[PDB]
């Protein structure tokens, strides 16, 4: 005997995230098994969480790979990028890559700094966060006074630097730059301490390479899917 | 926590091996 | 194996105030927390038992709130406003702006009065509700024979009245005057029992602030949605 | 996961009748109580068992309510009215009225007649029920053959008559008289068995009250609803 | 909330023998009770074995009901029906009438032949079932190489026969007749083994009376429904 | 076995009562 | 016995408050 | 007392998780 | 009640390997029996692993089945036939034939060789799989490299070979040849190790019976349908 | 495992005999 049932209002549907199966076709058909293949990874995070390269820009717009220093003065030095998970730079990047297939993010950043130079060398850098509120600094003095680190070149080729996150919100979006809005925040700096120094027989000049990362802290939430593309 | 966007309490109607792919590892004549 | 179902009439129909969910489309979303926010109000009554201010008339249709007396002899008094929680008086207010967006309303009603004169004055107010039978009172005498209480003006500022709920009805009707049919009944009045005295060196003329409520008996039900404003 | 079914052939049909709920709109609403309304009655029947009144005719087609009777003989008496639920004479009864939006009937019937002459009277009539086989009685003698009560009027106002169920069938239809057909069956007839006698200064003539019921037997079953009207 | 469902390819089919009920419209109706009436048959094969009688010809076409025989030599005898529940015989039969609102048949019919000849008489009949190989007998002597049973006319009237199934096939098809396939099997002859016999005083002639029914053995199965006919 | 041409495992849904017939067997006033 | 016409095996699936009329008998501020 | 409108004696199919909004409060490579 | 269902997207599809049934129409009908009828194979795996006969072609294109040979030298060999359960030999046999109503295979094959020859006679074959890498082998020398076996042609007529799964992939491609692609596999050959000798009295020449077979170790899965013929 | 193509959780609703076909083994007058 049949059960009544009232058709609510959909009736003809289809939603495309929608949780829940459909009907079969190809049935009691046993795969191929894997057993030998290690390298399995389940969850994304997991991956945006080694550094692939930030691009450092010159004029040719041929962005290439270091902070690249020397022998004095800063400027208002060596660089800057902001934290903007968006930015020019950390956009090609894994963590930057992966955190845009999705929505929203939290938690805290990792910039690593490894240097290239000679190692009858010597320099000590100045690292710094600094949150918005006031401007962007325009001398490591300005800089200082926000988090930082203070890079002392020796054996010990790279430094790990981590930018917290400084948020009202317990969240963040993952950037489109629909303008910049008052959520987004962040800009990272770099400059000398102490010149970079170096011995008769050795190079004036040395770069060193940029690597951005996703902490022990980091987290994407919303899934979605940007923005069409079609590269050069 | 669960399969995937997958989330109904009623868990497949048809049967696993009807669903998605079994899974797997590596008479007579007479005389 | 398909189970035979038996489809009713309706088939296609979407109720507004339909009791049951819909499908979803973005799961296993966590939500950004609160934590941190006091001041949740779960039911709308703990709300509509705040006086907000009844506005009393003065040519210019400027209604302002105060009931403000003197030196002697009223009227047929002071004021007169029903206690028909559609009035214009209460329009305005929290209950009778919340008790509005309800169909049905029982329970005891409270009006507090809170005196603004000098403090080197004295006054004496009689105060009632007359039920729906007879007419409106047209002399105070006429009036004591309902609910009341003689408020003497004294280092106590506010006096709390509380008309009741007399009716036949179970429940009124919260308002809609399509005319006034007999179910809504209520008129409070107020004039003095006594002039309002005052030594030499103070004023003559004193104003007395207005503010409804809903008791501890106060009862709205069936949510509705009016009657289409826009205001001035 | 879609669970398959099979969509049976009715599938956009309405039924009137149909034992089964439908869906809301306006929910968790409480309703106005009852509590101090006494007289609910919950069966139809616990109605159709209070006489209302069988109306008697004479020319000018005024029927009115009354057997009426005098000083002698009959005729072929007093009256007769037979028993087909649907007559003339029961119908505007409430059992007749109630009877009627019920397709079949079985039970026992009463018929209840008290005497309203001068109490300085005195009669004795003679009552009957004649099953259909034969004919209409043309006779008292013809009639006593049938299940009747000799009715000795006294003190004792009234008299309690009940004309059986002497049916094939276990029911009977309440009455379309879409031609008479054999089914319906009855008739009770009446007429004295000595005559209405009284003294001097007392009235020739007087009039007894007529009043169907339906017993300790009466059951009425099927729902319908007839025969549009529209009174005078 | 609603429960996802996937309606199937059918959907708006109605299905004659389905089983399954649908919906009411007329409900807690009581109905009329029977209790004393008496006769009530479940199964309709408790019908079909119930001899009811195989029309016999004579020049006219006039069946009638009777093999009818004497004083001497046949033929080839006094008669033959092929048992082919189709017939001409059987068919008009209960047996053979009920046969027929059915697709299959298996089991063992059964003959019965009830003398109707002066008890002054004497006769003596062969009786067999032929089964389909070779041809219908043309001699009784090519006849008795079958089951059979020789009839003693005396005092017991009536004889009983009965003609297995001798087939291959578990059933048989209940007949029709587009032709006459390889399944249907069945004659059934009966000549006289010494005449009938009589003294002076008697008859010559006398007819015996045909009745055929499905024994202790008989099963019909697959509801059909033949043929459209309108008699005569 | 069963009824006639009535083979759910499901069955009837409404109520005997409601689906075929029954089928049977032979306030106040105050003083 | 029940309800009127209303006999399914499956009675109300929404919430007797939700089909038919319950049926009934006659935060801070601080200081 | 329930939820709001929202009163069907199944409640709710999906997942919590699937129809509102979780809630809350505040590999290797290898060397 | 009704039930609210929301209804799938899908709604009026018919899926024609549905694992699910669908409604009857004639019910409670018994099936007639088998009971006395052997021979029902379940599996059809249980099938082609019984050797049928691969045909061995010359000029007319009338391929016979033997792969015949003698007194001496070769050549490149007897035979040819690869290991491509599509071949033009495989072809027609069981196990080629079932192999077919399936997308996959994996396990051994099995290739029998009976002898027709005189039984006065003498030979001795090479037999061998030679894998895909490198090409078809173009001499015994080249073959022997290969799984193989010496067949000592004496009492014991016939000869059990069974050429392996050499496979990356877990299965093959039970073969459909839109071009030879990487997956598949084999080539078998046979030459004589020794000339086949034979006395004074005894054929030069001599017939040798093919014959192909699924082993223990033969698994073919995903049903399908294949390719449309009608023979010649 | 399974009958063959057929691998629902709810197996017939109807009845087997209804569903497929059996399968098999080889009131008075009075006086």
């Amino acid at each position: 005997s049949p059960i009544p049932v009232t058709v609510r209002e959909h009736k003809g549907c289809f939603y495309s995230t929608n949780p829940d199966t459909t009907v079969p076709i190809y049935g009691k058909t046993i795969s191929t098994p894997s057993d030998y293949m290690c390298g399995e990874f389940s969850d994304l995070l997991e991956l945006c969480k080694l550094p692939t390269f930030l691009g450092n820009p010159n004029t040719n717009n041929k962005r290439y790979p270091y902070f690249s220093a020397t022998n004095s003065v800063p400027a208002t030095s060596m660089v800057d990028y902001q934290v903007a998970l968006s930015c020019s730079c950390m956009a090609n990047s894994m963590l930057a890559a992966v955190a845009r297939n999705f929505n929203q993010y939290r938690g805290s950043l990792n910039f690593l700094f490894v240097f290239t130079g000679a190692a009858m060398v010597k320099g000590k850098f100045l690292i710094a966060y600094t949150p918005p509120g006031a401007g962007k600094p325009t001398t490591r003095d300005q800089a200082m006074q926000s988090t930082y680190a203070i890079w002392d070149l020796g054996l010990n080729s790279s430094f790990n630097f981590t930018a917290p996150f400084i948020s009202p919100t317990h969240y963040r979006q993952t950037s489109y730059t629909s303008p910049t809005i008052t959520s987004v925040d962040g800009w990272v700096t770099v400059w000398q301490l102490t010149p970079l120094t170096y011995p008769s027989g050795t190079p004036t000049n040395s770069d060193i390479l940029t690597l951005v990362s996703a902490g022990d802290d980091f987290t994407l939430r919303m899934p979605i899917s940007p923005t069409k593309w079609v590269p050069q | 926590n669960e399969s995937g966007n997958e989330g109904v309490i009623i868990n497949n109607f048809y049967s696993n091996q009807y669903q998605n792919s079994i899974d797997l590892s590596a008479l007579s004549n007479l005389l």
